[PDB]
């Protein structure tokens, strides 16, 4: 599994590299960042099940055919199927903002899923607008200025943001 | 590869759950310690060269025959020096790596898992590296915690030959 | 989904094996008694509109709030009581299932695997349902065997909500 | 697993319907039915033994290829793995004409046999061929009127030819 | 199919290792002795017509009934006299191939395993074929080992059918 | 798995024939041959690890690429499996001369092997050029007129670089 750290560092083994001071400087504004970063995970996580419950709500909503009869997210056990897919996927994302990198989530969540989905028939666009639904009330709540010390978490905001468009990618 | 971080999101992942407040403490932790390991694995970079050739220089004083005896395992050519000076660039990228990383995980990943398979295919004395990680750590001329953060993954590579 | 006739294949088929006499005597079995669950069935699905819209109006009777209070959750809109009156035709559905079926496998596949979950994240109660279940049994108007057997599924419903 | 009953029940829920009146009336046939369909279990079931024998021994007769050295069923652990297949098959088929659905013999015998056979060198025109024979012995069995109350099985006798074809359909 | 040179090979292989000393004297052992179970087999093969027709009509004359008797697994037609001589003529292969082999293998992969089956099915008496391979016995006119080896396959495959 | 005896019955099997006159001559003299059979399996089997040795040190230099940074062959881990795969592979080359067939080294070793090293990643042809490299030793060891009764030891060296050339061919 990589976290930034390691990232940097398997990508300088391949070409035989030391890490460069450009490198060491990049890891080092992510280090000065280090509070804001575990704020992000701390508020999703806090908030892990509202953001599924309501992205999930307004994927009913605008996607109505998944919860008519006969639709993919029809009878109780396909409904909770898809919850635990929404949280799932949240979950991996926490992981990546926690570490740094995409890999723990390419690795254990997202490489195969196309096609395990097709496998079973679960509509891919579907899940992929439930993902980028995740994603708007996750930076809502995570670049929300009450109650933290104010400053700026927009190269946060943008990584994170990145996270949730690598899994919408992944399952279509 | 693992690192303390990666090993707090496989733990989490192993439980199907989201990260604990215990969890969140390692990632505190090493936000706060990192720039040591950024600073003393730069620091090491920059004196690359001069480490590396004096290692070289300084296992070849300690096994004279291994600049005399005619064998491919030695550096008694020029192509055998640059195989020697080559690989002890290896064992100082590698600490460069750990302390980037906040452990092991590069060294183990890409240089010891295997070696002593390597060393024994090729004929190569576990003992000529033992002197080379030596000469580092006496040259390296970092203090305090950059010192031991250096010298631990030295060590390390020591253990891993002897 | 399984039912005692598909169970009885099941067996058979753990083991390698034709069906045995005990398995040919489950099929007469469910064959002497289908004809009165396909009835029962029947019933029900003929006063489905009222049995559903009565229960319907039972659930806000008993659960005022319901239909006052402000919510995703709740049947204060035109929207929320759709949905509350679409659930509870689904459980009217699911019961009349079960009867054709002669088991709960329709309502074990296709509603109540899961349904802790849906009430968890969607805030609803499950207090709401067996009420809704409670007015259909009272007021399907079936006799006898026709409403032990309807009643046993809105029982095991209430059961799995309570 | 479906039985005839659940079948109408799956195909109902996914149009989010009520089973009809006519529905109700085509199951209730098929109950009135119901002591036919297990003597045609019965009765398959109880001479299964010589069914597969008689079925195998007459490909054999039309089909020499099969059984010269060299010949898919030719050795005695291949001739016996046929004689299991024709067993097998003919087993699936009393399940289905038990139940009344061909899922049994679809969800746990026919899904992916043609690919089995493919990857075996197991010729399926041949499996085909035997499994049309176990079918002409087996109405012969099932409809004949010795030693029964008499009356029409037509519809049995049609719904189980139909299982026997699905099967002979699906190995090739 | 195995022979004591595969079996040999296996074991090695299980390990994960290149062959042993006492694997090579497997090789030693088969190597001296081949050229006997070679010859065996040329020899019976040569006679293969003479063998297989004369088994055939010790079989009929000590069972009459096999071709007197109308069905299809009897003898009573030119197709079933001709069944049953091919029968034998593949005991009798197996046996030759058995003394190439050094080893009961191709009897096994390609007789033996699933004759119970096969007898059954067809309603064939094991009793039938020990006659035959008791007349191959007593009339194959080998001496000394060849007679052994030859034996020693036929004696196995009697008993496989008692 | 065959022997050079079962291999030759299992052909015969198929076509339902007696083994030959001519293929029982064959066998003869390959039993005639025994001796000089044992000595190459010998002779390999003790000389494996400098055999792997210097065919994968004439790789590395005919090949730097593998072993650059980035290579397939850099990293100790990488270079450990390499070096394994050439002792895997030589170890069925022995099985196969001690034996007379290849059955085992396609069974057991190569089936499927050009796959394995699609799906890693692992250059075939630089696998063939080992492979080629230990052929060209374990003959000249094998083959060696010192410290050995001397004689003609030329159809078991054809037979041997029939098996590496089977190796060779199957990475590829
Ligand atoms: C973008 C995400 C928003 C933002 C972040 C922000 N955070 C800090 C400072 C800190 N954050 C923490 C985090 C925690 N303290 C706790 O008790 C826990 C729970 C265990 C957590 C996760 C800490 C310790 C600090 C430092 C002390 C403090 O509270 O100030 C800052 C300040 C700068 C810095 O990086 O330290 C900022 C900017 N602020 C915003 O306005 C964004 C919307
Ligand atoms: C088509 C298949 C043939 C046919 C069927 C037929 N069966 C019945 C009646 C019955 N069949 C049974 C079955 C069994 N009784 C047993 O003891 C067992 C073994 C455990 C079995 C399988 C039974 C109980 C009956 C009812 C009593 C009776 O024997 O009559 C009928 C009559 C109509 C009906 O459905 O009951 C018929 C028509 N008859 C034919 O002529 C077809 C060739
Ligand atoms: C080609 C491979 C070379 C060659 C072979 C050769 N070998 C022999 C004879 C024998 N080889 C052995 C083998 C062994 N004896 C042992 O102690 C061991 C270790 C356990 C082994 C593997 C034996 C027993 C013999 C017979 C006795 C002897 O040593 O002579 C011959 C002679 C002919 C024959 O087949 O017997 C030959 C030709 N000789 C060469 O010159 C080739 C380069
Ligand atoms: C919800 C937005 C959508 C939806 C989802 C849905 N998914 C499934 C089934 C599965 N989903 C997964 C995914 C994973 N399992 C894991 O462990 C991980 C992490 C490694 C992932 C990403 C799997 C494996 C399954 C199959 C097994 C299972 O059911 O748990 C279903 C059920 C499909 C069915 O027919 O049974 C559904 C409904 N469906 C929608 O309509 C939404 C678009
Ligand atoms: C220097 C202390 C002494 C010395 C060195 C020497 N080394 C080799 C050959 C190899 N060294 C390695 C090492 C590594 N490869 C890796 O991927 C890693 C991890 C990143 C390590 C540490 C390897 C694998 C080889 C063999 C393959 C290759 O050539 O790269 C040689 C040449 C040996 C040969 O037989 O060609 C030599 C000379 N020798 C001395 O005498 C010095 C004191
Ligand atoms: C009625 C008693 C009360 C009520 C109902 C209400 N329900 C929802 C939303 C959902 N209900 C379900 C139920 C099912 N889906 C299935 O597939 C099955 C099995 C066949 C069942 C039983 C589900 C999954 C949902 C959520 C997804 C969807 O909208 O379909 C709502 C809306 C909730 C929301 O947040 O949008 C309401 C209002 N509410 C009351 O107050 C009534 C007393
Ligand atoms: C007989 C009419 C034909 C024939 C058949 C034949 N089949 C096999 C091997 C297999 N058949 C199966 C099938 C199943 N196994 C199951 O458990 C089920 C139910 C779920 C089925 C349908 C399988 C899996 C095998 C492979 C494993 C095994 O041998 O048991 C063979 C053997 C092939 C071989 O070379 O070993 C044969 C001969 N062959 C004919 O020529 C007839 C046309
Ligand atoms: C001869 C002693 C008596 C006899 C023989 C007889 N055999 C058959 C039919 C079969 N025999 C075999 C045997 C084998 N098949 C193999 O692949 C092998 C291994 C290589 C063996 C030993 C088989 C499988 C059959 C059935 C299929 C086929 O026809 O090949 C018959 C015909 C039976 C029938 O019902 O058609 C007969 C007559 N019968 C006697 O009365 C003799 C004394
Ligand atoms: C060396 C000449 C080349 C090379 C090889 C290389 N191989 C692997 C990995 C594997 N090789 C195998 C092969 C086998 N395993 C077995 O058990 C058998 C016998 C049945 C064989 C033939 C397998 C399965 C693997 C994968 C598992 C493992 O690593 O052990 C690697 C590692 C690849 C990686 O990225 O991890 C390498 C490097 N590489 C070269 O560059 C040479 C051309």
């Amino acid at each position: 599994m990589f976290d930034a750290f390691t990232k940097v560092v398997s990508q300088a083994d391949a070409r035989g590299a030391y890490v460069t001071n450009d490198q060491i400087g990049a890891l080092n504004q992510l280090v000065s960042d280090g509070n804001k970063r575990i704020d992000v995970v701390n508020r999703i996580t806090s908030n892990a099940s509202t953001i599924v419950a309501d992205a999930a709500r307004s994927l009913f909503a605008d996607q109505p055919q998944l919860i008519a009869p006969g639709g993919n997210a029809y009878t109780s056990r396909r409904m909770a199927a898809c919850l635990r897919d929404m949280e799932i996927i949240l979950r991996y994302v926490t992981y990546a903002i926690f570490t740094g990198d995409g890999s723990v989530m390419d690795d254990r969540c997202l490489n195969g899923l196309r096609e395990t989905y097709v496998a079973l028939g679960v509509p891919g666009a579907s899940v992929a607008q439930g993902v980028s639904k995740m994603k708007q009330a996750a930076i809502a709540i995570a670049n929300d200025r009450g109650g933290i010390t104010q400053g700026d978490c927009s190269s946060l905001m943008s990584e994170l943001s990145g996270y949730f468009d690598r899994a919408a990618a992944a399952v279509g | 590869m693992k690192t303390p971080m990666t090993e707090a999101v496989a733990a989490a992942d192993s439980q199907g759950r989201f990260l604990s407040s215990s969890e969140l403490q390692v990632a505190f932790g090493r936000f706060r310690q990192a720039q040591a390991g950024l600073s003393a694995a730069q620091a090491l970079s920059e004196n690359a060269d001069s480490l590396v050739d004096g290692a070289a220089q300084a296992v070849y004083q300690k096994f004279p025959y291994t600049t005399q005896m005619q064998g491919d395992n030695y550096a008694s050519t020029p192509e055998g020096k640059a195989k020697c000076a080559r690989d002890i660039g290896y064992y100082l990228r590698m600490v460069t790596y750990c302390l980037i990383a906040g452990g092991t995980g590069p060294m183990d990943d890409y240089l010891i898992a295997g070696i002593a398979e390597i060393n024994s295919t090729f004929e190569l004395s576990p003992s000529w590296y033992v002197e080379a990680l030596k000469y580092i750590k006496a040259n390296h001329g970092l203090s305090g915690d950059a010192a031991v953060e250096a010298n631990s993954y030295l060590d390390y590579a020591v253990n891993a030959l002897s």
